[PDB]
DNA sequence: CGCGCGCCGCAGACTGTCTT
DNA sequence: AAGACAGTCTGCGGCGCGA
C-alpha cells in the first residue's frame, strides 16, 4: 500500500514478519558513513508498489514457516533413514540368483523372484556393463530386511532396443496397496544419481515421490575437500599444518569407508570387466562381480549409518535436508532434436577439422616439391627438415581381332601377381612391407602406416600442433626457426641459440601459437606463408572446434531414455503440436548434489556456466532441453545472488540498514548511470575501463589482494611499478592497513615495555570493507552459516591449527550461503506447487538459474509462485540477520522467462546453425511486473 | 587466372577456341570435351547418391524436355513473329501463323514443373506418406540475350513434398545438406557460400555461391512453395492433392531445391587450379578423388622390351572391370621425355601414373607417381587394385 | 496387354491416360517413364557404357548440345523441329501463308536452331578436335546416350527417345571389318540380358549413302521393332561438314593419312527398355528382368515383432546395403501390412530379384527369411551374409 | 585467486620384437 | 644379431573450468 521507505524503497503490504523490532535510531554511523566523498544524497526513483495476498503461512513466523515446511517435506524420507539406520541386515546369499529381473533373499538364501523389492528404503548400486553403454545390469540393493539383486540381458542373447526404454530396473511402486507409507521412498547410494539415472519410473514426466540421498553429498558437507585440499590430500596419499587429513578424506567409496567405517580396506576388482571387460567375460564372471557390487552396496550402508547423525548434527536445519532432497531429482525433457543436434554438431566438428586438415595436407603436398634441390638454403623454413629417401626403394597398321577370346593378359597378370615370393629376396615381403621409401622422411612421420584399419591418404595425421605446421604457414619476427629444444642490431624476434624468446607470456621455451597470438596476426607482426587469412582462419576454427573438442564425449554420450506413447501424460498426446513419428525422453543430468565444499552441486555437462556462443561449435547444449508439448520452462535467475548476499551480512554487521553499507547501498542501489554503482566508482579512484573493473571486484570479493590486482593491471595497461604501489591506494575500498600496522582496536599503535600481546582481540578494516563479518565467521565457533546454519567441513574447520585456508573458508561463506539461498527456494516452491495443484513439480537448477517443468495451463501461476518464492527467500535472509525487512528492489525477480527450450534469455543462441528458430522453436516471454495480475488459487482470471 | 587456356589443351570444354566466360555461365558453349563429359558424370553420380539413393522416399522422375499442348506465352520476352513483331505494319497476303501461339510447343526451362505433373502418381508410389521427393538430372533450355540464343544447363532439380508445418525445418535440412555437399570436394570450401532470400510474394528461401575470380556466382537456389503451383496445376478438387503427415491429411507445401552442374562443374574447376611467395609453378587441376574423370595413367617404360603390352592390357582390363577409369597411355609413342608427360597428366587431373618398366619382368614392381605430389614410388602389380580402390574409398570418406 | 497395365500399376510407365495404345511407346510421345522405368533405363545405358565406352580403349564421351544453332541451316533442307526459339516446336512449313516468310524470315532459316534428330552430327562436330586427344590415330571413336526428337503423325506431336549413338571413324579398308565386328558385339551385347536371345536379331540392308548397313530388331508379341541400326557411312558427311580442306580432317594410319570412313551405330534405349520389358513377362506374373538390367534389387520389409526395433534393424540394413551398391526398396516403413503373398506377387510384377523379411528371430539369432524372384523359393539367412550373397549374384548374374 | 586440475596433444628415451 | 619397426613411459605445452 503506502511508500514505507526507511531512507530506502522497502516493501508494503509486507504480510510477513512485522513490527517486533521498530526503530533503530543507530543511523548516526550509516549516514557518516554514506557521506564519505559522495555516495549518500542520491534521487533513488521510486518503484511501484505491489499489493499481494501472499499464501498463509503456518509457523506464525519466517524461521518458523520455513522450518514447518522443510519437515512437512522431509518427515517421510528421514523416518525411512532412521528405518535404514536401525536395519539387522541378514548375512550375503551364498550364491546370487541368476533370473531374470528382480530376485529377493530370505533367511538361509533361498531365492524368491520379486517384480520390486516392496520397500520403504533401500541402499542401491547399479554396475553397466559399458560394451553397450548406457545399459544398466548387474544391480543389488538391500533394505532394513533382506537382500535383493536385479539381472537383465544376461540371460537372453538377443539384439537389443539401443534406445534404453525398459533397460532401466524396476524400483518404484504402483501406489496400490503400498506399505503403511504412501509411497514415500528414499534410495541410498554413493553416486546416488548414476543409479538414479537407471530406474524405470525415473524417466515419466509426472513426479514419483521417490527421493535419493548421496553418501557422497554427505561426506562432503561433513568432511569434503578443497581443491588445494584434494591436490595436498592424494600428495600426502598447508604449512605446518597437517591435521586436517586425519578427519578429511576424497570422494570415493574406498576412502569415505576407511574415514567413517576404519574397517578392513575396501577391495576394487583389478579386471574392472565393468569399465573395460566385455559382456561375455561379465557373464562368466557374475558371481564375482555380484559379489563386488554387494560388498559396495555394504560399505556405503556402513558409511550412511555412520553419516547421517553426523549430517543432522551439523546442518540442523531441515531446510538443508529437504533442499538436497530436491536436488537429487533434477530433470531434462528431452526430444527428437537431441540427436540432432549431436549429430550436427558432431558433423560441423568433422568439416572444419577436415577443411584446416586439408589446407595442411594441401601445404605438405606443395612442399614436397622442394626435393629436387633438397631445399639445400632454399626454403628459409623447410631448411632443417630431413630429406632422406630409403636406401632402396621396396628394399604400325590398321587391326581388328576376330570373335575369339583370350585369356593371356589375364594369364600374364596372374603370373605376375604370382611374383610375391621374390619380395623375399629384396626383404620386403615381411609382415611390414616399407612406409613410402621414395617420400621425404617428414612426409613419412606426416603419413599414416599403410594397411591401417583408419588409414586415409596423404599426410593425415597433421592436425596442426606439430612443430612441422609453422615451418609449413607461420613466418613470424625475423623468418621463423620455430624449435631450438634449449634455451645482434636490432632483432623482434631472437632464436640465436640463445633467449628462448617469442613474445610470449612470462619467459616460456616453447609457444605453438595455437592461441592468445590472435592479435599479433591482425597486428601483421605474425603472418602466414600462403597470406593474412589462412593463420587467422586456423585459430578461428580453432576456437570453433575447442569446446568440442573437450566435451564431445560427455555431451555425445548422455543417458537418453525415449518414453514411448502409453507412458507419456495424456495432455502431451493432446496436445496439437504432438508429434507422433517424434521421439520424447528425458535426461537426468546426474548431479552432485553437494560436489565440493560450500555443497555446489556438480554436473560437468550440465551445471557449468556456459550459455551458447556465436563461434563455438556444440555450444547450444542447455537449448536442445526443450519441454514436451503441453509443458513449459518456467524459471529466473537470482538477481547478484553472490554480491548481494555479499552486501548482506556486511550491511546487517554495521546495522539494522541494508543500505548502511557503502559497499551494501551501492549493490542494492545505483545502476550504470552516474558513480552510484559499485564499477564506476572503483573506476573513479583509479582510471580504468567499466570492463576492468568488472573484472578486477569479480575476485576481489574471492581473495585477490595486492599481487593479483598488480599483476592483472600490469597485463592490462602495462605500468610502471611505482603506480603497482600505488595501486595499495586503490584497494582502499576493502580498508587496506586496517588490521606493525597503524591502526588496530586501540588508537595509539606506539607501545613499548609490554610483556604479552596486547591491542590483538579483534581485527578488522574500517573503510567500505564487508570482510568483517566473513573473517570473523570464518574463525567462529562449530556454526558457521549465518542463515540456517551449516557448519564447514572439518577439514576446513579451524580447531587447534589454523590450516591456512582463509580465502578458501571466507569465499564458503557466500558460496554456501547462496546454497542456502538454493534449498530455501526449492523447498518454497515444492510447498507452493503442492499446496496449490499446481503441475509440472519437475525442476531444474544451475548455479542461481532455476527452472521448473510446468503445464502451460499453469505457467503464469508458476511464475507468480516463482516470484513470491524470490520474496520469501530473500525476506528469510533478512530475517536470519537483524534487518528484520526487505527493499522492494530485490524483492522479487526482474523477469520470469516463461520458454520452451533452455536458454539464458530468449534472444540467444544464434550459434553456428543459421536459423535456430528454423529449427522448431517459439520465443519465451519474460514476464516481470505483468503476470502480478494473476492470483495462485486454481481458479484464475 | 587463366586456366582456360589448359581447358583448351586438355580437353575439358567444347571444341570452339574462343570460350568467354559469359558463355560458359550462360550454357551458349558449344560443350564440353571428353574429360568435361567424365567430370559432370562424376559430379552428377555424387549429387546422386547424397540426394537420391541415400535418402529414404526420394524416386526418380523423367520429365519430358518439351511440352505439347496449349501453354500461355510463358517466358518469352520476344512474342515470336506473329503478334508483337510483324513484317512491316501488316504485310498480310492472306492468320496468325495459322495457330497463333495455341499449339506451340515449349522447351523446358525448369524441371519442377514435370515433377508437380507426377506429384500425384508418385504420391500413390508411396503409401501418401507426405514427406516425399522427386529427383532429376536434365538439361534445361534457357532464352539468353545479346547486345534470341538457346542456353542449356545440365541442372540438378528435387522437389520435396513436405507438410506445411516442417516446411521451414526442411527447409534448413536442405540448406544444410546442399551446403555441405558442394563444401566437400572442394579444395577451399570457403569459396562456396549461402545467402537466405525473399521471394516477391515473400515466400523465403536459400541461394548458395561460389566465389569465382571475378564474384560469386548462383550454383543452386531452393525455394519454399505454399502449394501454389500445386493448386494451380491441380484447380478441381483438394482431395486427391492431400497426403499423410500423420494422422490427419493436407496438401503439403513444395520445396523445390534447384542447382547446376555446368556453373558447378566450372566451380569445381576453378577452385582446382591455383598465388604468391611460391616460386614454384606447376599446373595441376587438384580435382577431388571422387570428381576427377580420369583415375590413374598407364604407360609402358622403353618399348624395345615390347612385353609390357601384355601386362598393360591386363592391368588394364582389371582396372576397368573393377570401376577405376584409366588413360591408355601406353600407345602414344615418340614423347621423348617423362616431364612433359607428367606436367599433361597434371593438367587433365590424373591421381596417379603407373609405369611398366623392363624392370617389371623380373620382381614385378611398377613405378607409381602422385597428383598430390611428385613423389616416385615402387608398388607391387599385385595390390594395385587394392590400393587405388582404398585411395578412393578414403578420399569419399574424408 | 496385360504387361502394360502391369507396367502402369508397378509405376514402370508413367500415367495411362495417355499411354493406352503401345504406338504411342513405340514413339516418344508417350508421358515418361516411371521411377521403376527410370532406374531401369539407367541401369541400360550404364550397361551400354561399360560394353562400349569404358571397356574399349579407344572410345571418348562427346558432348552434343541438343539444339543446332544452324543461323546458317541450310533454307528449307531437312528441316525438322526448326523453330527453337526456346518457346516453340513447329516442324515443316509444308503449307505456309508467305506474306513474308513461313512465318518470318528472322524466325525461318535464320533463328533455326533445328533441335537435334540425331546425335551423329554433334559427333561429326567433334571430330577434329577430338582428333588431337588420339594423336591423331585415326581408327578412334565417340559415344554419346542423349535425347533426340522426332516427328510423330492433325496437329504434329513431338516424340523423344533416348538414343546410344557410336560413331566409329574408321579407315576406309578396314571399314566394313569394323562394321561386321560392332554388328556382333552390338547383338552379343543385347542378347546378353534377354531371357529369350532368339527374340533378338539381326538383317542386313543396302543403302545409297552407305553400301554396308544393318539393323537389329526385336521380336514383339505383335511383330519385330528396330531397336538398333548400323550405317557405314562413307567420308560425305565429313567432306560436308569441312568442305575443301581435306588435309586438317585426314587422320594417320600405318603412317599414311587418309580420310577417315564414318560407321554410325545407333540404338533406341526406351525400345530397348520395352524389349527387355517384354522379354521379362511370360499363371504367375513376374518381370523376370536381368539382375544387372532390374531397377530394385532387394525389398526390405518388417514383420512379426517389435515395430520400433525391427524397423532400426532394417534401416540399418539399408544404409548398409546402399553403401555397396545395392539399390533396395524400402517396403518397411508401410503399415498396411495386407499379406504376405500380395506382397510377394507386388514384388514380383516389379521385378525385384529378393525379397528380404525381417522378423523377431532375427533379433534372436540373426536370421532373416530371403524369397527368390526366379525360383519362389525361402531361405532363411543371416544378417552379415545377406550384402555378400547380394553382391555374388549380381557378379555372378553378369559373368556368365 | 595464485592460479592448479582433468583432458588433449607432441615429441623423445627405451625396450622388446620380429623380421633379417 | 641388429636394425628396422612397433608399443610403452615420460617430459612439456594449451583449453575449458573452477577457485
Amino acid at each position: 500500500l503506502d511508500i514505507q521507505m526507511l531512507s530506502r524503497g522497502l516493501h508494503e503490504q509486507i504480510f510477513g514478519q512485522g513490527g517486533e523490532m521498530p526503530g533503530e535510531a543507530a543511523v548516526r554511523r550509516s549516514v557518516e558513513h554514506l557521506q564519505k566523498h559522495g555516495l549518500w544524497g542520491q534521487p533513488a526513483v521510486p518503484l511501484p508498489d505491489v499489493e499481494l495476498r501472499l499464501p498463509p503461512l503456518y509457523g506464525d513466523n519466517l524461521d518458523q514457516h520455513f522450518r514447518l515446511l522443510a519437515q512437512k517435506q522431509s518427515l517421510p524420507y528421514l523416518e525411512a533413514a532412521n528405518l535404514l539406520l536401525q536395519a539387522q541386515l541378514p548375512p550375503k546369499p551364498p550364491a546370487w540368483a541368476w533370473a531374470e529381473g528382480w530376485t529377493r533373499y530370505g533367511p538361509e538364501g533361498e531365492a524368491v523372484p520379486v517384480a520390486i523389492p516392496e520397500e520403504r528404503a533401500l541402499v542401491f548400486d547399479v554396475e553397466v556393463c559399458l560394451a553397450e553403454g548406457t545399459c544398466p545390469t548387474l544391480a543389488v540393493a538391500i533394505s532394513p530386511s533382506a537382500w535383493y539383486s536385479w539381472c537383465s540381458q544376461r540371460l537372453v542373447e538377443e539384439r537389443y532396443s539401443w534406445t534404453s526404454q525398459l533397460s532401466p530396473a524396476d524400483l518404484i511402486p504402483l501406489e496400490v496397496p503400498t506399505g503403511a507409507d504412501w509411497q514415500e521412498q528414499l534410495v541410498v547410494g554413493h553416486n546416488v544419481s548414476f543409479d538414479r539415472a537407471h530406474i524405470r519410473e525415473q524417466y515419466l514426466i509426472q513426479g514419483s515421490r521417490m527421493r535419493f540421498l548421496d553418501t557422497m553429498s554427505m561426506h562432503m558437507a561433513i568432511s569434503g575437500l578443497s581443491s588445494f585440499q584434494r591436490s595436498l590430500w592424494i600428495a600426502a596419499k598447508a604449512i605446518s599444518s597437517w591435521d586436517w587429513l586425519d578427519i578429511s578424506s576424497v570422494n570415493s567409496l574406498a576412502e569415505v569407508h576407511r574415514l567413517y567405517v576404519g574397517g578392513p580396506p575396501l577391495e576394487k576388482e583389478p579386471r574392472e570387466l565393468f569399465v573395460k571387460g566385455t559382456m561375455k567375460d561379465i557373464r562368466e564372471n557374475f558371481q564375482d562381480l555380484m559379489q563386488y557390487c554387494a560388498q559396495d552396496v555394504w560399505a556405503t550402508h556402513e558409511v550412511f549409518q555412520q553419516q547421517l547423525p553426523l549430517f543432522l548434527e551439523r546442518c540442523p536445519h531441515p531446510v538443508t535436508l529437504a533442499g538436497m532432497l530436491e536436488m537429487g531429482v533434477s530433470y531434462l525433457p528431452v526430444n527428437q532434436n537431441w540427436e540432432r543436434y549431436l549429430a550436427e554438431a558432431q558433423g560441423t566438428y568433422e568439416e572444419l577439422q577436415r577443411e584446416m586438415k586439408k589446407s595442411l595436407m594441401d601445404l605438405a603436398n606443395d612442399a614436397c616439391q622442394l626435393l629436387s634441390g633438397e631445399r639445400y638454403k632454399e626454403d628459409p623454413w623447410l631448411w632443417d627438415l630431413e630429406w632422406d629417401l630409403q636406401e632402396f626403394k621396396q628394399k604400325d597398321q590398321e587391326d581388328l581381332g576376330p570373335c575369339s577370346e583370350e585369356e593371356e593378359f589375364q594369364q600374364d597378370v596372374m603370373a605376375r601377381a604370382c611374383l610375391q615370393k621374390l619380395k623375399g629376396t629384396t626383404e620386403l615381403l615381411p609382415k611390414r612391407p616399407q612406409h613410402l621409401p621414395g617420400h621425404p622422411g617428414w612426409y613419412r612421420k606426416l603419413c599414416p602406416r599403410l594397411d591401417d584399419p583408419a588409414w586415409t591418404p596423404g599426410p593425415s595425421l597433421l592436425s596442426l600442433q606439430m612443430r612441422v605446421t609453422p615451418k609449413l604457414m607461420a613466418l613470424t619476427w625475423d623468418g621463423f626457426p620455430l624449435h631450438y629444444s634449449e634455451r645482434d642490431v636490432d632483432i623482434p624476434g631472437c632464436w640465436f641459440f640463445k633467449l628462448p624468446h617469442k613474445d610470449g607470456n612470462s619467459c616460456n621455451v616453447g609457444s605453438p601459437f595455437a592461441k592468445d597470438f590472435l592479435p599479433k596476426m591482425e597486428d601483421g607482426t605474425l603472418q602466414a606463408g600462403p597470406g593474412g587469412a589462412s593463420g587467422p582462419r586456423a585459430l578461428e576454427i580453432n576456437k570453433m572446434i575447442s569446446f568440442w573438442r573437450n566435451a564431445h564425449k560427455r555431451i555425445s554420450s548422455q543417458m537418453v531414455v525415449w518414453l514411448p506413447r502409453s507412458a507419456l501424460p495424456r495432455a502431451v498426446i493432446r496436445h496439437p503440436d504432438y508429434d507422433e513419428e517424434g521421439l520424447y525422453g528425458a535426461i537426468l543430468p546426474q548431479v552432485v548434489t553437494a560436489g565440493t565444499i560450500t555443497r555446489r552441486a556438480v554436473e560437468p555437462t550440465w551445471l557449468t556456466a556456459s550459455n551458447a556462443r556465436p563461434d563455438r561449435v556444440g555450444s547450444e547444449l542447455k537449448a536442445m532441453v526443450q519441454a514436451p508439448p503441453g509443458y513449459t520452462l518456467v524459471g529466473a535467475d537470482v538477481d547478484s545472488q553472490e554480491l548481494w548476499i555479499a552486501a548482506v551480512l556486511g550491511d546487517a554487521h554495521f546495522a539494522g540498514m541494508h543500505g548502511c553499507t557503502a559497499f551494501g547501498w551501492m549493490t542494492l542501489q545505483g545502476r550504470k548511470s552516474r558513480g552510484t554503482d559499485l564499477h564506476s566508482k572503483t573506476a573513479t579512484t583509479v582510471g580504468i575501463s567499466r570492463e576492468h573493473a568488472k573484472i578486477f571486484n569479480y575476485g576481489r570479493i574471492y581473495g585477490a589482494g595486492q599481487p593479483f590486482a598488480e599483476r592483472l593491471l600490469m597485463q592490462f595497461n602495462h605500468r610502471l611499478t611505482q603506480q603497482e604501489a600505488a595501486e595499495k591506494a586503490q584497494q582502499m575500498y576493502a580498508a587496506t592497513k586496517g588490521l606493525k600496522v597503524q591502526r588496530e582496536t586501540a588508537r595509539k599503535s606506539q607501545w613499548k615495555k609490554w610483556e604479552v600481546v596486547a591491542e590483538r582481540a579483534w581485527k578488522g578494516g574500517t573503510e567500505s570493507e564487508m570482510f568483517n563479518k566473513l573473517e570473523s565467521i570464518a574463525t567462529s565457533d562449530i556454526p558457521r552459516t549465518p542463515v540456517l546454519g551449516c557448519c564447514i567441513s572439518r577439514a576446513l574447520e579451524p580447531s587447534a591449527v589454523q590450516e591456512e585456508f582463509m580465502t578458501s573458508r571466507v569465499n564458503w561463506v557466500v558460496q554456501s550461503s547462496a546454497v542456502d539461498y538454493l534449498h530455501l527456494m526449492l523447498v518454497a516452491m515444492k510447498w507452493l506447487f503442492e499446496e496449490f495443484a499446481i503441475d509440472g513439480r519437475f525442476c531444474i537448477s544451475i548455479h542461481d538459474e532455476v527452472r521448473y517443468l510446468v503445464r502451460e495451463e499453469d505457467r503464469y501461476r508458476a511464475a507468480l509462485a516463482l516470484q513470491i518464492t524470490n520474496l520469501l527467500t530473500r525476506c528469510m535472509f533478512a530475517y536470519k540477520l537483524g534487518l528484520n525487512d526487505l527493499p522492494q528492489s530485490v524483492a522479487f525477480f526482474s523477469a520470469v522467462d516463461i520458454d520452451r527450450c533452455l536458454r539464458k534469455e530468449v534472444t540467444m543462441d544464434c550459434k553456428t546453425p543459421s536459423n535456430p528458430t528454423g529449427m522448431e522453436r517459439r520465443y519465451g516471454i519474460p514476464q516481470g511486473e505483468a503476470l502480478d495480475i494473476y492470483q495462485i488459487i486454481e481458479l484464475t482470471k | 587466372a587463366l586456366l582456360e587456356i589448359c581447358q583448351r589443351r586438355h580437353f575439358l570444354s567444347g571444341s570452339k577456341q574462343q570460350l568467354s566466360r559469359d558463355s560458359l555461365l550462360s550454357g551458349c558453349h558449344p560443350g564440353f570435351g571428353p574429360l568435361g563429359v567424365e567430370l559432370r558424370k562424376n559430379l552428377a553420380a555424387e549429387w546422386w547418391t547424397s540426394v537420391v539413393v541415400f535418402r529414404e522416399q526420394v524416386f526418380p522422375v523423367d520429365a519430358l524436355h518439351h511440352k505439347p499442348g496449349p501453354l500461355l506465352p510463358g517466358d518469352s520476352a520476344f512474342r515470336l513473329v506473329s503478334a508483337e513483331t510483324l513484317r512491316e505494319i501488316l504485310q498480310d497476303k492472306e492468320a496468325f501463323l495459322e495457330n497463333v501461339l495455341k499449339t506451340s510447343g515449349k522447351l523446358r526451362e525448369n524441371l519442377l514443373h514435370g515433377a508437380l505433373e507426377h506429384y500425384v502418381n508418385c504420391l500413390d508410389l508411396v503409401n501418401k506418406r507426405l514427406p516425399y521427393g522427386l529427383a532429376q538430372i536434365g538439361v534445361c533450355f534457357h532464352p539468353v540475350f545479346d547486345t534470341k540464343s538457346i542456353g542449356e544447363k545440365t541442372e540438378a532439380s528435387l522437389v520435396w513434398f513436405t507438410p506445411p508445418r516442417t516446411s521451414n525445418q526442411w527447409l534448413d535440412f536442405w540448406l544444410r545438406h546442399r551446403l555441405q555437399w558442394w563444401r566437400k570436394f572442394a579444395m577451399s570450401p570457403s569459396n562456396f557460400s549461402s545467402s537466405d532470400c525473399q521471394d516477391e510474394e515473400g515466400r523465403k528461401g536459400n541461394k548458395l555461391y561460389y566465389n569465382f575470380p571475378w564474384g560469386k556466382e548462383l550454383i543452386e537456389t531452393l525455394w519454399n512453395l505454399g502449394d501454389h503451383e500445386l493448386l494451380h496445376m491441380y484447380p478441381g478438387n483438394v482431395s486427391k492433392l492431400h497426403g499423410r503427415d500423420g494422422r490427419k491429411n493436407v496438401v503439403p507445401c513444395v520445396l523445390s531445391v534447384n542447382g547446376d552442374l555446368d556453373r558447378g562443374m566450372l566451380a569445381y574447376l576453378y577452385d582446382s587450379f591455383q598465388t604468391r611467395k611460391k616460386n614454384l609453378h606447376r599446373k595441376v587441376l587438384k580435382l577431388h578423388p571422387c570428381l576427377a574423370p580420369i583415375k590413374v595413367a598407364l604407360d609402358v617404360g622403353r618399348g624395345p622390351t615390347l612385353e609390357l603390352r601384355q601386362v598393360c592390357q591386363g592391368l588394364f582390363n582389371e582396372l576397368l572391370e573393377n570401376g577405376i577409369s584409366v588413360w591408355p597411355g601406353y600407345l602414344e609413342t615418340m614423347q621423348s621425355s617423362l616431364e612433359q608427360l607428367y606436367s599433361k597428366y597434371d593438367e587433365m587431373s590424373i591421381l596417379f601414373t603407373v609405369l611398366v618398366t623392363e624392370t617389371t619382368l623380373e620382381n614385378g614392381l611398377i613405378h607409381l607417381r602422385s597428383r598430390d605430389t611428385t613423389m616416385k614410388e615402387m608398388m607391387h602389380i599385385s595390390k594395385l587394385k587394392d590400393f587405388l580402390i582404398k585411395y578412393i574409398s578414403s578420399a569419399k570418406n574424408v
